[PDB]
């Protein structure tokens, strides 16, 4: 990828084959969970368009997700492209014209165009839209691949509480809402779906108690 | 053969298994068996073995030879290690019972040229090295040491080393009892030749049928197809194979030409 | 491979004995798949034309593959030498004549032709045009490898859809035809294989019905 | 993450996915013990704080823990709001003002400013503070996920004292007291609790024995 | 081996552990064959006799090659000295005197005089010429453990025609001739030995086609 | 770990995760034994004080040794301010004094001096005093795991001597003592423990001898 | 270990952990067979006798081939003590007299010992003389560890001839002796230790035939 | 549940159970594993 050289410049690099070679086997090895988001951003950065298609197209199987993606890819192309008028008339060498819906995907921009665009001033961060393009295609793959919702969870009449917390946040992280929402959510679900020593231990405790207090107190 | 050749085939592609195991499973004539098993893209006679062991005991050598089947047991020591004793040991047991392969293992006076000359004389094939059974490769030396373990609890009353070994090996033979079964192992080896002659009779019953071009009609469909080979006809049906295909027809839809 | 130095001028150096142990593995772990058209290209990235001819003949088994991409290379160098003419005359002092058809194979071209071609000025693409080569070979020895078709999928009569369409995309990347034939495949072919329930779901959703409300149209 | 260059100036530098995956594999698979404390701080020397985030929010399971976490950092980042009152003006030229509450977490400073305020003169250590509130919370999740006090703990009379003193240490190290405090209870509850027979020879012996004769003295 | 430093001088460096340790196993693990001719010239490029030999010497298993392959260096080592005049009287000092065949061999020259040689004006490629005696040994060795003939290569009446095709081209690979006879089986004794349905298919086709249309007519 | 430049001045660095992670490895799977004495010895060449302390913490298991050397490390920490002069007042510009108990041990002095000691003039082995007074630790700890003591092994009349002498040397390894004692006891009873046949043959072949004639004479 | 500085003076160089895994995981794996001699050659080039007896401690059980060697260099230490004339004089600064038996095996002698005398011009090959020193105990060792003779190896009347001359090459390799006997034992005992038919045939094949030659006639 | 009844036909001889007409039960693993088994079915109890 992009990586600065010693006590130097930037300079353009490929990317190297252990890293792609462990991204493609973690997706592939257990389930498409929303830690492969922050990963992705762990194995993604500073790093042209092609080379996120060359790590997109290594996948095997689960064509499904990347027709979606690439679905999604397309129609932001196009609110893209409808949102910013075209700059037309002649263009400076060394600072190209406007990227396209097809430039920024990088399907006709080449390597010399993309690396023009990273070292153009003022910058152009089509990676970044690109890779937050990607980020959002992840989150609705998140979605597809929920198990259920977070409305039926209820804890287990001689379960830990434990388990029950730790399912009912994994399965939040997963969840597409508002921050309020969430908030107001783990606020309420969590007092409304416990057991009866731990509600009462929860309503004895009253509102505005943290979790951490709820959980060393429903002890025992 | 109550549509046990479609059950048979079935095994084979799920299994690939001896085609002895499916001709004892369904009652079928090894024939249906083996072509089942040649049929098979992947896949390519347990009587008549017999392995041979070399024992140290009173500073004397025994060899012992046992049966793979059956696991019948015959023991003599040799007050000499040569060959001309284990070849005359090997055409003794060769006249006594219906040996068609002798196995053994490595070694010098089992490679000598008066065994190879007696065992080439009586047309038996002999080799050493891994057993053919990919199985019971324990049994051989668990019977040798039950073997030893009675001559030790035997000697003590008897008068001779060679009497004690024969009475020894003839209590192992027919007056100790198994699990499976529990009869003398004597019956068991005339059971498993019995069963060989039978089998012999149903080979010279194939035999008896020959090319005997046959014709067949499926379904009362107004055309004739064919030629197929016969395998076997009766019970007022006809059972045949052609093109890696084994059927039963009923003979009214049928015709054998010479 | 031939990559540049730290602010120097591009140097040569051996193939990474990982990089050649990975392709070979991959290659047997893995059959013939479009998967592995991309990957190979991140991995023979500034390779000389002997470089990537030394990977190619590491591969174990499957040589009706190698043969048939040998006869393509031959016919691509017949082309390549029919169309650009093979010049005649001298060449003067310091400088070199194209790469022929023999030469881009490296059969009859030794390392040092190689690196003189690459740093040329201007720049001699001979290695990008073997790896095009190879790439035309690798997409016509996977059609090759494709066992079945793309109108002989039916969904089974309750199989999950999901690994149905699935497989139905992944065979469909596989299939060399044109963007408007697979856009009628992608928009006819797949409800026309479908179960009875959500297939008359789908018939009731009418034409442009994206795969997001068709999958969760049929859930269950 | 941060590291300093040979001969050179201090450069960013991408994440290498190896200690991204032995820090992941560790934490999943091992257990929440005090002994991952100081691997963290092995594996965290020299980061920015959105190296440190994605560092935790790529740990699979365990999702209470996480969210503990993120409730002490934000309270943290309050604590410093409060301490060091917010300070309004112009930037300085070339001087970014110290980090907020929000900005120490990373979740609203681009990785530029991180990148500024490392090499900044005089260095601002806003990323080993975010370490340290990652201790302590790291501290008090150990603490939580400890089943068993100190207070508790009884040796069977049909057991060695070899593994009951070993979980008398693993419940001693797994609470956090002053120092004196732990050298207190060294002293006297490893022989107030001890089975009968080895606590009459040690009374015998006297006060003031260290460790290796007490193990040597009842033996078997 | 002898590596270059970046914009540097060549240098000497000892031998990877990991590069003679997959060199070993995939000698153990894979059955001799001509692929493995690549991959060895793969590996010990730019390297020194010390390390050729060594590399040799640690292979276990399979010691009747490595006698033969150290017969045939010996008699190479003999036409070398034979056909190359052997310059008698001392060389004046300052040049590096001529090699022997134990000097090429390795089994008298250290690695100060290697290193003399490599750097000798003009430069003596002593290293490479060894190199192609072990080529030549391993493709004597290739032959010796060829497991079948050419000529007896027959289609089975079950045998697919890809496995069929697939092996003869393997034991093509396995036969040591010159080029044109290459061709002149390729292209007629395949054909020859084929089942009945495909045999009369391909004479159907005539002569001049390639191996794709047979292939493809073959099918079913 | 802190380095030296080539031809230049010395930089602290951070330990690698493969030496903490192989560490940490074989601790756990080779349980305490002698052959663990020098595998640590080569893995803490040029270590400060902090990464020994930072390496030894993250130890899992068996924390009773671990408080065993941190009693040894205090102790000795004491000896070392009791017997070598401890300075005070005021200190020479440009120097520091010596390092103290608490500083050897690295509880309280910072990195920062432990780096300005090692490349003061002259140099102070602060580490490796601190390396040795673990190298102690550890021998006392290995006579405490100590199976069983030396004096009372057999020999089974169904056990070779091979094993017998391998345990017997694995033993004696293990015992802390001179070794003018050792080589008295390994000369008389090696045999005195043995099986009577090979002691008689032994004691025949005379009163004490070379080894290799008293295995080979015992063979079979 | 002692590696070479660029245009410069030579500096002490850290012990990967990659060659220490690999030697004790290649000594604890298969055997004591002489594959070793030359790998464990491989890992220690240019090493000091402190690396090599570090190298030499890590092994783990089989400690009766070290207490083997060990007595094999106490001798040949006494013996070069005795053979060498004992230093002289007063020892000039810069300069170090002759090792001794107990610092070329590097059990008292310090590490800048070691860089001294390799600094001194002309070096002293202290490391090469202990390095075959421990050549020859294992030399030595593996004779021991050899559980059959040359003359005792026979051919069964079907086994092929192949894995007979491999273990009749695996034994002559296992058996240390003068070339010219191990020439002529290679040159009778494989024709005379054979089956008749080949026995005949390779008396027809006349003496002197080489190896490749019976090896072909004796097929069948 | 097709791996959990190819585990139990593996460890013990079932030649037929008993299940509902649950989705799982006639799920297409478990019908394969169950024919490939040879074992019959019978749906209601
Ligand atoms: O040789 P091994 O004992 O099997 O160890 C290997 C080796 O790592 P080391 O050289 O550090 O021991 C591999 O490195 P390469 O041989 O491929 O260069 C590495 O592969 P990566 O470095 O590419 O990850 C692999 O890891 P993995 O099994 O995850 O592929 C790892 O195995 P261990 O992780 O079991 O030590
Ligand atoms: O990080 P280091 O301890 O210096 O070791 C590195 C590291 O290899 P490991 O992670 O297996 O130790 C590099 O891998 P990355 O960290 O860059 O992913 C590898 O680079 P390659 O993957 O390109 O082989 C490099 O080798 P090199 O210096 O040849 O580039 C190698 O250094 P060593 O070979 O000296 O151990
Ligand atoms: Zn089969």
């Amino acid at each position: 990828p992009i990586v600065q050289n010693l006590q130097g410049q930037m300079v353009h690099q490929a990317i190297s084959p252990r890293t792609l070679n462990a991204w493609v086997k973690v997706v592939e090895e257990k389930a498409f969970s929303p830690e492969v988001i922050p990963m992705f951003s762990a194995l993604s950065e500073g790093a042209t368009p092609q080379d996120l298609n060359t790590m997109l197209n290594t996948v095997g199987g689960h064509q499904a997700a990347m027709q979606m993606l690439k679905e999604t890819i397309n129609e932001e192309a196009a609110e893209w492209d409808r949102l910013h008028p075209v700059h037309a008339g002649p263009i400076a060498p060394g600072q190209m014209r406007e990227p396209r819906g097809s430039d920024i995907a990088g399907t006709t921009s080449t390597l010399q165009e993309q690396i023009g665009w990273m070292t153009h001033n003022p910058p152009i961060p089509v990676g970044e839209i690109y890779k937050r393009w990607i980020i959002l295609g992840l989150n609705k793959i998140v979605r597809m691949y929920s198990p259920t919702s977070i409305l039926d969870i209820r804890q287990g009449p001689k379960e830990p509480f434990r388990d029950y917390v730790d399912r009912f946040y994994k399965t939040l992280r997963a969840e597409q809402a508002s921050q309020e929402v969430k908030n107001w959510m783990t606020e309420t679900l969590l007092v409304q779906n416990a057991n009866p020593d731990c509600k009462t231990i929860l309503k004895a405790l009253g509102p505005g108690a943290t979790l951490e207090e709820m959980m060393t107190a429903c002890q025992g | 053969f109550l549509d046990g050749i479609d059950k048979a085939q079935e095994e084979h592609e799920k299994y690939h298994s001896n085609w002895r195991a499916m001709a004892s499973d369904f009652n079928l004539p090894p024939v249906v068996a083996k072509e089942i098993v040649a049929s098979c893209d992947k896949c390519q006679c347990s009587p008549g073995i017999w392995q041979l062991n070399c024992t140290h005991l009173e500073g004397k050598v025994i060899l012992v030879a046992v049966h793979v089947a059956s696991g019948y047991i015959e023991a003599e020591v040799i007050p000499a290690e040569t060959g001309q004793e284990t070849a005359y040991f090997l055409l003794k047991l060769a006249g006594r019972w219906p040996v068609k392969t002798v196995h053994t293992n490595n070694g010098s006076n089992f490679t000598s040229t008066t065994v190879k000359a007696a065992c080439w004389w009586a047309g038996i094939k002999q080799e050493f090295g891994i057993p053919y059974n990919p199985q019971s490769q324990g049994v051989i030396e668990s019977m040798n040491k039950e073997l030893k373990k009675i001559i030790g609890q035997v000697r003590d009353q008897a008068e001779h080393l060679k009497t004690a070994v024969q009475m020894a090996v003839f209590i192992h033979n027919f007056k100790r009892k198994g699990g499976i079964g529990g009869y003398s192992a004597g019956e068991r080896i005339v059971d498993i030749i019995a069963t060989d002659i039978q089998t012999k009779e149903l080979q010279k019953q194939i035999t008896k049928i020959q090319n005997f071009r046959v014709y067949y009609r499926d379904s009362r469909d107004p055309v004739w197809k064919g030629p197929a080979k016969l395998l076997w006809k009766g019970e007022g049906a006809v059972v045949i194979q052609d093109n890696s295909d084994i059927k039963v027809v009923p003979r009214r839809k049928a015709k054998i030409i010479r």
